[PDB]
């Protein structure tokens, strides 16, 4: 539905051949490494080298107390919100550093904290820690991924 | 005949001949496409042809305008019922701008039309850049600083 | 006096080698009239329509087969293009082909000294063929090249 509405808007605004400008790779659950690799290969086959990686996929989490949180939920939240970011960064970095340009943007949240200033957010420790981990990953890999690839 | 600034008669005879050719050719391809559609065969849509006249130009920027319209008719979805398209002798029909063009700002103009902005210390540097760039956006700018010469 | 053909400005099928040089001949007639005005030789052009003849009937049938249409549709269309009715052998008004005598009378008009004040004009022996004189415009707006994609 989103693809149809987007291509309708693109056709309205004067673009040509909207079907070759918006592809879909649905059914890819972010919680599986194999599905991440499948998404990477699908995008590479469809459009070639990918410049922008907008990592936005993220769930609320276990939605419980820390003292009522099973460890499996902790692992699932880390895999969905934190591990997948570095996985997709690893898979998409070689092309961006090969072509000399690239940008990855990770969707963080205010309720996770800030440099030298933390923010509590009860019932939701996993979301906050994962979000601050995403922010830390960006702030620390900015040095090594540069100057060819941006991270934010 | 991109040739200009001299007047041409062979150019006119070529224009008439090519225009008649385009008219009859479009009719041919149109009825041929209806024949193919009646036959149900998946055949290319009717050949679309046009002519671009230039001799009727006295200025220098005529060639770039003609090339731009050539690309426009080649690549976009645009159709023009008429076969012959002349260029005005003096390009004073859409503002001016020489090469208009698009580069270095088209996403910027009109974003702040109707506003009034007072900027302090706009003599040079970041103040001058912000004042100029916001002025291109459609607002009214009130440049205030010390040195009169840099301000003017 | 040059006898051109009115079908030099109509949707005249399958006959580029017949229609294009006659339009070029009309342009040449205008320019030759301009140039011979200085040397004092009058130049005039006539546009006889479909003249009563066996050849034009064979031409209409050929256009019918080549269009894939029943016989007489060409005749019906070009007769619908007429405005005038002439009295037939029985005195009844009908749409019919102009005769050779009308063209001869117009030609002897143009040739004789009675048409001295005429130069480079066109007279149509057509019983009122209403056809587009020309299809021309001007490009008075600049091109929008931002939305154009020419991949592949």
């Amino acid at each position: 539905q989103m693809q149809a509405m987007i291509q309708s808007e693109l056709a309205e605004v004067g673009y040509t051949d909207v079907e070759d400008r918006v592809h879909i790779a649905p059914g890819c659950d972010v919680s599986s490494e194999a599905q991440l690799a499948d998404l990477v290969e699908r995008t590479l086959s469809a459009f070639g080298t990918v410049d922008y990686l907008i990592n936005n996929a993220g769930i609320a989490g276990v939605e419980e107390m820390v003292i009522d949180m099973p460890v499996e939920g902790w692992r699932h939240t880390l895999f969905a919100n934190l591990i997948s970011n570095y996985s997709l960064m690893r898979k998409l970095a070689p092309l961006m550093k090969k072509q000399g340009s690239g940008y990855i943007l990770n969707v963080s949240s205010y309720f996770g904290g800030e440099k030298d200033a933390a923010i509590p957010y009860p019932n939701r420790a996993d979301y906050a820690v994962s979000k601050a981990g995403q922010r830390a990953m960006a702030e620390v890999f900015a040095r090594f991924l540069g100057p060819e690839i941006q991270i934010n | 005949n991109g040739a200009d600034q001299n007047g041409n008669v062979y150019g006119r005879i070529q224009s008439a001949a090519i225009g008649q050719l385009i008219r009859v050719w479009r009719h041919e391809a149109e009825l041929d496409y209806q024949r193919a559609s009646a036959a149900g065969d998946h055949v290319l849509p009717p050949v679309w042809a046009n002519q671009i006249v230039r001799f009727a130009n006295r200025s220098l920027e005529g060639l770039e305008f003609a090339c731009a319209w050539t690309a426009q008719l080649l690549h976009s979805q645009r159709h023009i019922n008429e076969i012959t398209l002349n260029i005005p002798a003096n390009i004073s029909a859409t503002t001016g701008a020489r090469s208009a063009s698009v580069g270095w700002a088209e996403s910027l103009i009109g974003l702040h039309l109707g506003k009034v902005a007072l900027i302090t210390g706009g003599s040079a540097g970041i103040g001058g850049q912000i004042g100029r760039l916001l002025a291109l956006s459609g607002a009214r700018v009130m440049l205030a600083a010390r040195d009169r010469h840099k301000l003017e | 006096i040059n006898v051109s053909t009115i079908f030099s400005r109509a949707e005249y099928y399958g006959r580029i080698p017949y229609v294009t040089p006659k339009a070029a001949l009309n342009a040449l007639s205008q320019l030759a009239a301009r140039e011979l005005g200085a040397r004092g030789i009058r130049v005039n052009t006539i546009f006889p329509g479909p003249i009563e003849s066996d050849r034009i009937r064979t031409v209409f049938q050929r256009m019918d087969q080549l269009k894939g249409r029943p016989e007489g549709d060409t005749a019906h269309h070009f007769l619908n293009t007429m405005r005038l009715c002439r009295a037939n052998d029985q005195g009844a008004l009908e749409r019919r082909f102009p005769s050779v005598g009308d063209v001869a009378d117009a030609a002897v008009f143009l040739a004789s000294a009675e048409s001295a004040a005429l130069s480079g004009e066109t007279i149509e022996v057509t019983h009122g063929m209403e056809l587009p004189a020309c299809s021309e415009t001007s490009l008075l707006a600049r091109t929008d090249l931002r939305t154009i994609d020419a991949s592949g």
